[PDB]
């Protein structure tokens, strides 16, 4: 079984564990106490450890440099499923800066986190990869989550590292400082991640507004959209499925040059609550949805861009006559460079979920992502300029040569992943 | 005497030597998914080891993937013996260098017992047949390594390859056109035969000859089975005179590289009585010549034929096939040094759905186009280098990838080459 | 050899054409919104120029418009080569002397070194077509420019235009009449024929012919599209005999400057099985030379012919051919010197949406009263100076839009001369 480690850092990352457990949980037949429950399906042992007894254990570390994430999650939303001994807490918090995150209080535990990751590590045989949740938003996810991450490369360097980046709103979730973790931090997941996607939590809620027009909804959907799609990316190394089977084929299929590694995602029904009653959702529309805005968890239209790669992962039947219609079908709003055939790839693995007909989510390497880090750049850049909240900063280390790199670090890559469009 | 060694390799391999072995049970009578029988037919000792009652077919079962075995337990049964599937450890991510180079001396060397243990519970090698895809990490790049071991270690022995490649218009992985041409250029070198197939035009058939509405690649792969299964009828059924793959190697190939060949079969039949008796030799000689059976992206009614091959099933009279390659010889064109054009031959054994049919295989120079456009596609990105850290990072260097090109450029310059010089060689 | 160079001026020059291309490209089957084709049929070296697998037609965008490049994009994919784009700076609003006098220099040096390329890439020059509308500013002006400019440069190349001519009842802008009299002048000067549109026998077409209810420009460009497809089948589809752009100079123009054109087809039919299997040629004729399908404000039937041509496409029998041709010759009315009165020609090939199909041409004196009519109009507003001041101070002379009506005069005064004097050429 080629396994996986999964790291939850930073309160967001914390805060979306439980709904992210719990689907795999249903998805695979075991309660949330770790017990089977009836037959066990899919691949088990991918994501979780067994123990010396009926126990399935997830397999994953919970990262906090405040205590108060981590014991709501695992003392009151999902009591006895994470093992306490893979809690990583300290006690000051982060103050919303990177610079706790990266530099002055998050250095002193990584001997703690890098020794909770190797007991992890020692007990599989075969270990495919890392997947770290993370915040960019926070100090402690924005700081910590890179920290991290260059630990284990330097350690483990033949794994594929993959980062679930979650970039906060300019609205519910909006803060003062949020441009300049935001750039400081997307310059470390540069060289870091192998992978990275990136979800925008502001399409979450205009996307998840639009399909609630016509009901109340509830609170908790916003936070269900968000780990549903990390589930739905993992469906293809749990289930015994003809696409991305690996994290190395998903890093081969989508990221051509080391830098161009962050990818956009599309999600249909985005959550089963919100489509209900009769769903027969035909394999025709399933892939119109997918390349739909109302679908796309960015601000990225899709007709106004280059794609460099783009693999469709569908669940349920769904012949392979329709989806090549479907393809042919996209016409122009799928396009490519002149350098590159039209490598749109697709096709389905198994569905768990009974109340649907059949699901889907995408991988797109899009040039659009240029659009959110100018956005990001220039909100840093009329801060920056004008030195606000820098001090916060400087005080605990960051010399002011390493706000310049990142912004620098950041114009460049805008820049790459523009080319295409000129 | 002329046993025949299947090797399968990756996914679909795997799956398309499925759908072939399961259509050989069903001709001979055997259970296809257990392998028991009581009273079969034909010549059974050529594709499968009798123990008691049990028929095992001789494949060699291969991937890198971790859970080969209960992958194969849970859609073919029993009907393949356990100790012939290898197994793999991780996997090859869509990278013939995966494939090729960092698979595991360990996993090789267990292919190769398996192959040596399935060759010597043979009187004598009739041939071996690897079927896989060009595209993958498995299929092209380990595929390909287990060519040339395969070649070195049987050197004199005919290998036929069927292999998916690109489809003309839309691709899979941007990776593609690197993984078809190493895989390419490894057939070139090590294949006594190599049979090009694709999906897009295999989906025109199986949405316009095939009753089937809304087709997927199990229907598609009863197309490719129906290939393999007419190609080895005359093996199969014997008859006094008789095809071996030695002897389409030989009547096929006129130069040592230029084995790439098309394939053609008619009627296609899914299981049940849904054929219509039409039963005319005549028809399906029309049928598997013109360009709508063909299951490669192609048109061979517009090129030129170094030499073809037609093997009729069922009861064909020899007036008819007299009568219907004479049609054959007018309407199509050949290059004038091959002075008799086809290799003919019978098999009076029906195929199970329907009483009469036909399978053609040939070399026409029209297959350059499929090699170009894969090609074209290759040589812009690797201008451009776009994935190829993929490759490099993984053990080949840029002359391997250059290399690669160059021999599938000869190629391609040769049958063109060829196919030009033929206007005037009737002058 | 004969290979067409079609240059598109202004919006509705671009919108016609838009439609026109796309419509070929259904005919000889290459994808619409990417010139990409696998597999495709008739001779399409005439209109594309053909890279690796992508079909590039042959064509020059013109206007004057600011962002000519990104409109095309928005509705025509990346058919379009956008190096033979040529965008403008302003814009002509609507005034003949914009487009014709202050255009920039390098506007149009830039359209002339697009127009060298594109005649730079053929073995032969065929002949070119110009798609335009005679009462814009761009299209009018600028597009009588570029045929000034064409004809000097290439002087025995056969030019074509298409153009849309002033509606008969209610009309656009106050300037059209003196916009439509210059192009009309422009045209009689360097034009070998032009075929005359407009878009009020259009929209009767477009509302009886077609199953189409309230139907706008998009589908009556559809109607121009299918004339324009149909008129050029045989380059296209070639044929032992065919018709070339020089072949219809040379027999509907008896006069160096009586070119100018009526065009008439049936059956109009839009994608979708939706027609009738007439099957059958007499009735396409009886209907092709009725005044029901013809495009341009006139009645044909009451006027005279001095010469007609006919194209059939499709399985038309040669019998039904010409018994269908006498009951024209016998129902209609010709002028006695020309004495054979037809250029026929036939193509196998069906237009797709019908087995059968007919294209007629012709010059037929009634042409006049669409001229007159502009005539008239222009008189009584340039005797009272409305609007004059548009031109006059855009760097024309009264004397320019006094010898522009003049020539226009001669050409209604030769038509209607030859017409009333033909009735005694018999006795
Ligand atoms: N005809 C046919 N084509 C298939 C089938 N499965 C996969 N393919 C094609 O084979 C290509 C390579 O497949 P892949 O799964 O990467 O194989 P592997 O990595 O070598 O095990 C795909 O991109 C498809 O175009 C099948 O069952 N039949
Ligand atoms: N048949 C047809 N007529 C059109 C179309 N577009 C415009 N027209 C006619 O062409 C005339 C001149 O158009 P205009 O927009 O001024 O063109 P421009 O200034 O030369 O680019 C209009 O007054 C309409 O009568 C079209 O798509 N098809």
């Amino acid at each position: 079984a080629r396994e996986v480690i999964t790291i939850h850092v930073g309160e967001l990352g914390i805060q979306i564990a439980p709904n992210f457990w719990k689907y795999l949980c249903d998805e695979h037949n075991i309660d949330y106490k770790g017990q089977e429950k009836g037959k066990i399906r899919g691949v088990i042992d991918n994501f979780f450890e067994k123990a010396s007894i009926g126990k399935w254990i997830p397999r994953t570390i919970l990262v906090d440099l405040g205590p108060n994430a981590i014991r709501k999650v695992t003392k009151k939303d999902m009591k006895d499923f994470f093992d306490p001994k893979r809690c990583v807490m300290g006690l000051a918090g982060d103050a919303n800066l990177f610079a706790k995150g990266y530099y002055s209080y998050g250095t002193r535990f990584m001997e703690e986190i890098m020794d909770k990751i190797q007991k992890e590590v020692d007990q599989t045989e075969h270990l495919q990869g890392f997947i770290v949740v993370h915040s960019i938003g926070d100090g402690t996810g924005a700081g910590l989550a890179p920290l991290i991450m260059e630990a284990i490369k330097k350690k483990h360097p033949k794994l594929v590292m993959m980062s679930y980046s979650i970039v906060p709103s300019q609205n519910m979730d909006c803060s003062t400082i949020l441009p300049y973790n935001a750039i400081l931090s997307l310059d470390k997941l540069t060289s870091c991640a192998d992978i990275s996607m990136i979800i925008d939590n502001d399409s979450i809620y205009r996307i998840v507004a639009t399909q609630g027009k016509e009901n109340e909804l509830s609170e908790s959907i916003f936070d269900q959209v968000l780990a549903k799609a990390l589930v739905e990316i993992t469906a293809t190394l749990r289930f015994n499925s003809p696409l991305n089977r690996s994290m190395m084929e998903m890093s081969t299929n989508l990221v051509p040059f080391p830098r161009n590694h962050f990818l956009m995602t599309s999600m249909s029904p985005l959550e089963t609550s919100l489509t209900s009653a009769h769903q027969k959702i035909e394999t025709k529309e399933l892939m119109q949805d997918l390349i739909d805005q109302d679908h796309i968890l960015a601000p990225i239209t899709v007709e106004k861009g280059v794609f460099t790669a783009f693999v469709i992962a569908l669940r349920g039947e769904n012949p392979h006559s329709i989806l090549q219609n479907s393809i042919k079908g996209f016409g122009d709003r799928v396009k490519f460079s002149e350098i590159f055939p039209t490598a749109i790839k697709a096709d389905s693995t198994t569905l768990t979920d009974e109340k649907l007909a059949r699901s889907g989510i995408t991988l797109m390497n899009h040039s659009g992502v240029a659009n959110l880090f100018q956005f990001l750049l220039t909100q840093f850049e009329l801060m920056y300029d004008h030195d606000a909240f820098t001090t916060w900063y400087y005080q605990e280390g960051m010399q002011p040569s390493e706000f310049e790199a990142a912004k620098n670090n950041i114009q460049k890559l805008i820049t790459e992943y523009k080319q295409d469009e000129y | 005497a002329g046993e025949i060694v299947c090797i399968q390799v990756g996914q679909a391999g795997n799956q398309i030597a499925g759908a072939f072995w399961q259509k050989i049970c069903a001709e001979h009578g055997i259970d296809p998914v257990n392998g028991k029988a009581i009273d079969v037919v034909g010549d059974t000792d050529i594709f499968f080891n009798t123990i008691g009652d049990k028929y095992i077919p001789r494949a060699v079962v291969v991937d890198l993937e971790p859970a080969v075995v209960e992958n194969i337990r849970e859609k073919f049964g029993t009907l393949f013996d356990p100790k012939s599937i290898v197994s793999g450890a991780d996997g090859a991510g869509n990278n013939f260098a995966i494939g090729f180079n960092e698979h595991g001396a360990e996993t090789l060397e267990k292919v190769m017992q398996v192959v040596e243990q399935r060759v010597s519970e043979t009187e004598s090698i009739g041939g071996f047949i690897l079927t896989h895809s060009c595209g993958g990490g498995t299929g092209s790049g380990f595929g390909s390594k287990i060519l040339k071991t395969i070649r070195e270690r049987y050197p004199k022995v005919p290998i036929f390859t069927f292999s998916i490649f690109p489809s003309p218009k839309i691709s899979e992985t941007v990776v593609e056109p690197y993984n078809a041409i190493m895989t390419l250029s490894n057939l070139i070198k090590y294949a006594s035969c190599s049979i090009v197939l694709d999906n897009e035009a295999l989906f025109s058939i199986a949405e316009k000859k095939l009753e089937v509405e809304n087709p997927s690649l199990e229907d598609l792969n009863l197309i490719i089975a129906q290939v393999l299964t007419n190609v080895t009828a005359s093996l199969r059924f014997s008859g006094t005179l008789n095809l071996d793959l030695g002897k389409l190697v030989t009547n096929l190939v006129p130069f040592s590289n230029l084995h790439f060949l098309m394939a053609s079969t008619a009627p296609l039949v899914l299981a049940g009585k849904e054929s219509y008796e039409k039963m005319t030799a005549k028809e399906l000689s029309a049928q598997v010549f013109g360009d709508e059976y063909i299951c490669a992206a192609c048109k061979p009614t517009t090129g030129r034929y170094l030499a073809a091959s037609v093997l009729f099933r069922g009861a064909v009279k020899t007036s008819d096939v007299n009568e219907a390659m004479a049609t054959v010889k007018e309407q199509n064109s050949f290059v004038n040094w091959i002075p008799t054009g086809f290799k003919i031959s019978k098999s009076e054994t029906s195929p199970k759905d329907s009483a009469l049919g036909v399978i053609m295989l040939g070399n026409n120079s029209e297959i350059v186009s499929v090699f170009e456009r894969i090609g074209a596609n290759f040589d812009r990105l690797w201008s451009r280098k776009a994935f190829a850290h993929w490759f490099t990072d993984s053990g080949f260097e840029e002359k391997d990838l250059d290399d690669a090109r160059a021999l599938v450029q000869k190629v391609i310059d040769d049958y063109r080459k060829l196919t030009e010089d033929a206007e005037n060689l009737y002058f």
